[PDB]
């Protein structure tokens, strides 16, 4: 399956930005959708995940109050695949929030690592500047 | 408990723990008062149900599993059927897409099963002093 | 890390299958005789996470129901009195309806009797006054037994053991496609086999928005099925107070002639609340525009297919729908529709025989929910300029598709083979 | 040295059994409706070392096929038009064939019509000119539906699961006896149910030498079956260019009268190449002499059994075989045989009803393989002086024996008990 | 592999190694399109097949062999049934003439089997402390 | 030997020693010559017999007892079903009044049986190293 994220946005510090993540080639309702970021100063940082099926969310404490993760309802394609869309809106941007953001499909439907990011999108570049 | 076919969308293991519901609710018995087109229909359908059931039971018995449900064999899993490891199969696919992925090689597996069981029984016949 | 195959019996696996279904009823020769009474409580088991493809147009439950209704019709008509001798030359005078006197064999072979009956204009044609029934030169005729009732009662179509019926519970579900919310049942809901043309009667209503279902919208040849979310009400009455005259035409045989009219000289009709029909028509054109507007009548020669044909109380009504389909849309005062009555009908004279609907004594009045419609486009003109819609009821199968759209038949394949790290105990 | 019984399931054991067989077809009301289409590839499994006894005369497949053809004949004749009213007094004049005018009920009960039809001499008899159909005083009559075809198509007789059909593949195999080469099949080959008398049509040909099969050769009462190794060709034509006149005799009923002849005044006939028939007759008398010679016609009164009776294109032919059976043997120029035609036949009027074969418009011509013969000896004279053979077609079952000679029905007994030195694990 | 009944003329052992082909190809399933004399026939034949199969399976189960194919018993081979040694039986006769030679005493063997199995099961019921 | 149902009035143990007679004489097979109202009847009855038999065999198999007759389970006898000791049950009541006394709780026992067997089979699947 393919994960296609929104392209890129330039935002001023203090503003907000909303990144999208449209999915296809797999059942969107079944695998968790994670949001992970990468900046040059702090390296890789896991932000949170959301379940397209139940709406359950788990946010890292560093982003619990400024990040909003949402999902749409899966659009069926055949029976074993579908198309979907998840969104992440990050607000109060700062210079250290500049980096690449990824949405990622989980590994297994059940087990010891269900949410584990397995299939990744191409990434969305967020620049915070004046 | 979810009911008949309740775990159709579940993982293969989640459904595998409750195969007995689906297996039991497979045979009905819906009495009668036909004493007619409707009667011909009800009589014809009656036969087909237990017919499929007995075909499946025949297959179960000619594989060394007339006791139904869960049984193991001496046939190794040839990698050419599917290349997925255990975790992926039992916690990423449902039984429907599984049978879709393995329908190409189902009858070969059935033949391997019958032959392994026949060799086991020949060994049993050899197995006395 | 060493994998061996293991057999699983009772795996949730099914495949698309066509099998011989059976009926179910509980509360009328067609379904009261039916088969096995339904279970006190049906089990509808929701199947989480399951998305299954449905196709109402390639559905075999429709063809099965169609042939079943046909065979039941023949089985109920066979034992009744066939009016082969009623093809005597008729001498008719005016009262539309005509008073016809004719000879008839009595019980004794040698004796004859002169009787008179009232016949609607559609049943008789002149030759050279002298008249004959329209059917006598095309086919034989048989009279529907008076006891059997043409009132449709709900008939549940059931799958045999080892098979299952899948039911799409998606409210916005298109006719065909993947259904995200699916439950399984052994038998469908109570489907009334309402024989109708043009507008659908006594069907089931779609939840949320009204539904437009075609096999191909852009293709004019494929009809258009409409299912309401809100039912409209239609009251149909035959005001004439007819009388039934049983005249004996042989040992046991008895023809039911139409006696002299009692009461008004008014033709049967149906009212429909103009307010509710304007709301429903508006929502219809909104769902029509979701894929694209005027509405015109259909004019195709056969009265029984050009008019809203149906059965009510045992009389067969054929209704001018022009009041409902004279409109143009670019986004109580109940309308009244005239209905003529036929007692001789040939929906399958060539397959078999014709039927004489016996006259019904007294005034007739039935109230019906109008839940659906059947439409058709014209021939493609200059594209995207204007679109015209005329109502049709070309076939009866579309009614079965109208109530079988949500159901689907599958066979259970309880045999699954899967790899585990398990080997049987060595001999 | 200690032996204990052990159970074996699936042992190659079978026993002679008679069961209810079923049909199979794929490509005509009798077999196109048939049953289940045949498998794409049949499995004929040779059984090495196996010698099994066959008996074509005590075979139940023959009686089964006989009753099946009879029941199918009745099931296809039942819905068709019965010509009970066509027994009106006939006024007939000469054109053999006779032009008969008669009254007939119209569609209206009171009106009558005078129509004329052409009738072959065999169908009508005079009483006191005034005539009637020959059947009217013996039995009722019904007209074969024009759509159904009397052309025999191959019908495969199949055994149910748990049973099997044994097929003798011995080329020189006598009718009855031990067959050294036996294979097993679920269904027989395509057998065309050719209704015939005397000579056999469209059968299967024996390999190597032609085959003479009787129940007892020295017994005159038992017929003689002959199967060719080389098929002879026989061309049968009805040259008269008949015309069909559909006259309506009631609501729906329609009689198909014979219009005036177009073309020649020639009677139907069949040619057979004299060279090929002389070769075949020579090989026949050689196989006859293997157990022992002149050939004479049979003269027994009933035209339908004394003559090569058959059906071709829907017309029933009855053929003078005298050109084929005028010979004496002590070790193109095609012969031509005259054939008369009947449209009223009674092969079972007493069991049931008679059949009116509808007239066939135009000239008739069918080409048939003549694969077999049915013969009979005279009464025993002074022994070993001379032997005389006359052709007969006394019964239809002999045709089924002629194609069922190689097949046999058995039931599988998969339960075998045998001694091994094996005991179950002690409790 | 020779096919259904292919080893009918073979030695009893040669056929015994491949009883499973004959046992499997014993049950068919030939679909339908009867939707008539032919229909009555096809329906009647349908019943008889699985009927004989279930009678045989009933016999297998009431002998302690519901798992089908090859099983052993506690019943000694009474010499009065047949006097032939092992080599002669398994390498000189086919199953057909065997069942012909033992058809006189088949039902007695069946009764001995059922009774030995019943006594084994009574012992099993006794078999706990 | 008393015959079919001969021990119906006997003690439950006396009948239990000879359950096999009743179990065997449960399936018939009464040939035919129907080649009609009578035929419809004979065909309809044919189905119901083996239908009940196969329902019972299905129940036997989904309890871990496809081998029929006598089998034991892991389900403890909850005293709420019946309070009688062993001697009273097996030497004071017949099977008829027994099934009358326990018909209130039969289906619960059946469910306990199926679930205990399913857990045993899951353990079997776990049972390899
Ligand atoms: C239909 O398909 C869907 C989608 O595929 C499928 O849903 C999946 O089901 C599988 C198994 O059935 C799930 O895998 C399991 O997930 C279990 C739940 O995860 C727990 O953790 C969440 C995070 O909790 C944190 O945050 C909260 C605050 O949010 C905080 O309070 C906590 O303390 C913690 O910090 C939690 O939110 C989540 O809660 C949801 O679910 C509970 C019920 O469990 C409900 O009460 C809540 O309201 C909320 O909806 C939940 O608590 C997890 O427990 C489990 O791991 C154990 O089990 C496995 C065996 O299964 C063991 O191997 C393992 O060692 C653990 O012991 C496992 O990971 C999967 O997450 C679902 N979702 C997917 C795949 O997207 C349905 O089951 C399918 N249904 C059918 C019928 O087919
Ligand atoms: C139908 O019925 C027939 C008749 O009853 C039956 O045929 C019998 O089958 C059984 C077993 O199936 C046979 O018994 C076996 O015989 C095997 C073959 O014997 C070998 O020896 C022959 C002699 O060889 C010498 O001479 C040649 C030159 O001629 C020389 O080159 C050699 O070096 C040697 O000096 C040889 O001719 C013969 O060859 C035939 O067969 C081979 C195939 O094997 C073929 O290639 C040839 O063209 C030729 O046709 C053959 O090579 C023998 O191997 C075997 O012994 C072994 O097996 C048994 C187990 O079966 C072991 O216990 C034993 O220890 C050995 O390892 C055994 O003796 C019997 O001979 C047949 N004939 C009879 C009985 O008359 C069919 O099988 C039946 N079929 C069915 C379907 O029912
Ligand atoms: C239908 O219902 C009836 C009624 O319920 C039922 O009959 C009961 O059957 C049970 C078991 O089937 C019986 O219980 C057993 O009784 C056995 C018989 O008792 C013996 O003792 C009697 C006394 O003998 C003394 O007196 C005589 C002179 O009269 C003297 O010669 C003696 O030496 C001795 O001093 C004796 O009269 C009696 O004789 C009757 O029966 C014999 C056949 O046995 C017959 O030949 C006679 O003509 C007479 O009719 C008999 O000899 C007893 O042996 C047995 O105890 C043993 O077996 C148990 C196992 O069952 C062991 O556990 C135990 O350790 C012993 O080894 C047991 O007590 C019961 O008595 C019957 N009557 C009732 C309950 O009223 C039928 O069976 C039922 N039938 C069916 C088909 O359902
Ligand atoms: C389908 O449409 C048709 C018409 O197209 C309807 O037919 C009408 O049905 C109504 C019944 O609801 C009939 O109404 C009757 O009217 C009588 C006369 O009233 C007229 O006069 C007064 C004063 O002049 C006006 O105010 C009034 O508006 C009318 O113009 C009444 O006398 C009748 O009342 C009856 O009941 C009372 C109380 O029980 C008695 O005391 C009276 O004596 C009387 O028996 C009645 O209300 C109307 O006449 C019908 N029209 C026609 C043309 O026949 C159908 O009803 C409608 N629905 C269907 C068929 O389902
Ligand atoms: C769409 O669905 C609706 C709902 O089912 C159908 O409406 C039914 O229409 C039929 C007519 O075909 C009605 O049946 C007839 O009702 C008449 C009026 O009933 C009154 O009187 C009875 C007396 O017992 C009361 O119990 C009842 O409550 C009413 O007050 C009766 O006169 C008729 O009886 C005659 O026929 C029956 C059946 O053959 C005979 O047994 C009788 O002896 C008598 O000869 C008959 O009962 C029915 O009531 C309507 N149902 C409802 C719920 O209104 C529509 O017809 C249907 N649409 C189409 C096109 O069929
Ligand atoms: C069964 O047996 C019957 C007779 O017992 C056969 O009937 C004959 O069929 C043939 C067809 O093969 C007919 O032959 C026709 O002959 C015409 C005249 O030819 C005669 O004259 C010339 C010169 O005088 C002689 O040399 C010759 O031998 C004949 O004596 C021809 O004119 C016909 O030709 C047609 O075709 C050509 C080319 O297409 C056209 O240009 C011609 O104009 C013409 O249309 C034709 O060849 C013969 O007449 C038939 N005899 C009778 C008595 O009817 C059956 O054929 C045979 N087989 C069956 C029934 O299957
Ligand atoms: C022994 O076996 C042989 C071989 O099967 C039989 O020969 C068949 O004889 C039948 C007549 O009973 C033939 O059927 C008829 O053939 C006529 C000629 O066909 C020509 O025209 C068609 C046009 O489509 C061509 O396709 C074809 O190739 C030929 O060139 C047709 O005119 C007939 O059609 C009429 O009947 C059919 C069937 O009822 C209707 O559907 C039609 O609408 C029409 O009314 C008919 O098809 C058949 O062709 C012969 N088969 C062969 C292979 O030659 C012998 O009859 C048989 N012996 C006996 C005693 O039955
Ligand atoms: C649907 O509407 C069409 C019109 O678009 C109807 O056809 C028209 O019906 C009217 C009846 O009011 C006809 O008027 C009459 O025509 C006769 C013809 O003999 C004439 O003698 C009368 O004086 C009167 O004018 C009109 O001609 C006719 N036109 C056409 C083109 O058909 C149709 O009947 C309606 N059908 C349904 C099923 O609603
Ligand atoms: C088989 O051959 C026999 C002869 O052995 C046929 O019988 C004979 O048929 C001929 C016809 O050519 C008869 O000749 C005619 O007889 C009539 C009688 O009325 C007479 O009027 C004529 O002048 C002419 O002579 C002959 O009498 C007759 N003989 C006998 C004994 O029957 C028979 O018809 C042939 N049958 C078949 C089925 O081939
Ligand atoms: C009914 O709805 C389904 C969607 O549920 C339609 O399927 C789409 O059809 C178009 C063709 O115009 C395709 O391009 C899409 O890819 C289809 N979508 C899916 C999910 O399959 C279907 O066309 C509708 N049917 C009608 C008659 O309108
Ligand atoms: C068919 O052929 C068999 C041989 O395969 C004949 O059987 C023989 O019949 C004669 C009687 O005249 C006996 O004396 C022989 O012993 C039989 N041989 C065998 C091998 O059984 C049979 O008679 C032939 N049938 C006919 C009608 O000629």
């Amino acid at each position: 399956g393919q994960l296609v994220q929104s392209g890129a946005e330039l935002k001023k510090p203090g503003a907000s930005v909303k990144i999208s993540c449209k999915t296809s080639g797999y059942r969107f309702n079944f695998y968790h959708i994670n949001w992970i970021r990468q900046t040059a100063g702090r390296g890789p940082e896991w932000m949170g995940w959301i379940s397209p099926y139940s709406g359950d969310k788990n946010l890292a404490p560093a982003f619990q109050d400024r990040v909003i993760m949402t999902t749409d309802t899966e659009v069926p394609v055949t029976s074993f695949t579908s198309t979907g869309a998840a969104y992440m809106e990050i607000r109060n941007l700062k210079f250290d929030d500049t980096g690449t953001y990824f949405c990622a499909k989980g590994l297994l439907r059940d087990g010891s690592s269900t949410w584990l990011p397995y299939l990744w999108g191409q990434g969305t570049l967020l620049t915070v500047s004046s | 408990f979810l009911g008949f076919l309740g775990a159709a969308g579940s993982t293969m293991g989640a459904a595998s723990m409750t195969l007995t519901v689906q297996a039991r609710n497979l045979l009905s018995g819906i009495v009668q008062q036909q004493s007619t087109v409707w009667g011909i229909k009800q009589l014809q359908a009656r036969v087909l149900a237990v017919e499929r059931y007995l075909r499946d039971q025949q297959l179960l018995g000619i594989w060394g599993c007339s006791g139904k449900l869960i049984c193991c064999t001496n046939v190794p899993w040839n990698s050419s059927w599917s290349n997925r490891n255990l975790s992926e199969i039992w916690d990423n696919m449902t039984w429907l897409q599984w049978d879709k992925e393995i329908s190409n090689y189902t009858q070969i597996i059935y033949g391997l099963l019958e032959e392994s069981q026949n060799q086991q029984e020949k060994n049993e016949q050899d197995l006395l002093a | 890390e060493n994998l061996w195959v293991t057999v699983y019996y009772g795996v949730p696996v099914w495949k698309d299958a066509e099998t011989t279904l059976f009926c179910a009823s509980d509360a009328n020769v067609w379904a009261t005789h039916a088969c096995v009474p339904t279970d006190p409580n049906p089990q509808e088991i929701h199947l989480e996470n399951v998305t299954e493809e449905f196709n109402m147009w390639k559905n075999n439950m429709v063809e099965q129901m169609h042939t079943d209704i046909i065979s039941l019709w023949d089985q109920s008509l066979k034992p009744c009195v066939k009016l082969t001798p009623l093809c005597v030359t008729l001498q008719c005078t005016n009262v539309e309806l005509k008073n016809c006197s004719f000879n008839m064999t009595t019980e004794l072979r040698d004796k004859k009797q002169k009787v008179y009956s009232l016949f609607y204009r559609l049943d008789v044609v002149q030759i050279n006054k002298e008249y004959r029934l329209i059917n006598c030169n095309t086919s034989a005729i048989t009279q529907a037994c008076p006891k059997v009732s043409f009132e449709p009662i709900p008939i549940h179509y059931c799958a045999p053991a080892g098979f299952a019926i899948l039911k799409c519970k998606d409210k916005k579900f298109n006719g065909t496609g993947p259904c995200p919310s699916v439950s399984t049942v052994q038998c469908t809901h109570g489907i009334k086999p309402v024989v109708s043309t043009q507008l659908l009667l006594n069907g089931s209503l779609a939840e949320e928005e009204v539904m437009i279902r075609s096999e191909n919208i852009t293709n004019n040849a494929k009809n258009i099925l409409v299912q309401f979310n809100t039912p409209v009400q239609i009251n149909c009455t035959r005001p004439n107070n007819n009388t039934r005259k049983s005249i004996r035409i042989g040992p046991g045989q008895a023809f039911y002639a139409t006696g002299d009219i009692i009461g008004d000289i008014r033709q049967a009709h149906c009212n429909v609340s103009k307010a509710t029909w304007n709301e429903t028509l508006g929502k219809v054109v909104k769902q029509l525009r979701k894929h694209f507007i005027r509405f015109a009548n259909s004019s195709g020669g056969d009265l029984e297919v050009t008019t809203h044909s149906f059965n009510c109380g045992g009389e067969f009504f054929y209704c001018n729908t022009s009041g409902l389909f004279n409109s143009t849309w670019i986004s109580n005062d109940s309308i009244t529709l005239p209905c003529r009555i036929k007692q001789i009908i040939n929906m399958w004279q060539r397959i078999g025989q014709a039927m004489y609907a016996p006259p019904i004594q007294g005034v007739i009045r039935c109230v019906s929910n109008i839940t659906g419609l059947i439409l058709t486009r014209d021939g493609g003109s200059t594209n995207s300029t204007t679109e015209t819609f005329r109502p049709g009821g070309g076939d009866m199968r579309d009614n079965w598709r109208s109530e079988l759209y949500k159901y689907k038949v599958v066979k259970i394949e309880p045999l699954g083979v899967a790899p585990t790290r398990c080997k049987r105990r060595v001999v």
